[PDB]
């Protein structure tokens, strides 16, 4: 029972805990999840502002 | 973004040009304070001799 290291800055999401449960029950395979991986960029506008601040 | 990057390239070029003009100024920190003391003595002597 992978005891969530309380000190990890990133708390596990409900989605993650659900996915983990599905994988542990053998109903979902990691291969099936990998094939479904969406590389969609998250927060693009915030990233651009960070770069401008550094150059300044 | 495009404006910031162009401003960096301009300032960097201006700095490089000024560093090259100031090559004689960049050598060994001899104790500026010692040279002035010595100069003070020489001037004072010069004045007295004149």
């Amino acid at each position: 029972m992978m005891a969530a290291n309380p000190w990890s800055p990133v708390q596990p999401s409900a989605a993650s805990l659900l996915l983990e449960k599905c994988l542990a029950a053998g109903v979902l395979s990691q291969n099936a999840l990998d094939q479904a991986q969406l590389e969609a960029p998250c927060f693009s506008h915030a990233e651009e502002l960070q770069r401008i601040t550094e150059i300044k | 973004m495009s404006n910031s990057v162009e401003a960096l390239l301009e300032i960097s070029s201006s700095l490089k040009a000024l560093k090259e003009e100031c090559v004689d100024l960049c050598s060994s920190v001899t104790d500026g304070d010692k040279v002035i003391q010595s100069l003070r003595l020489a001037l004072t002597d010069f004045h007295q001799l004149t």
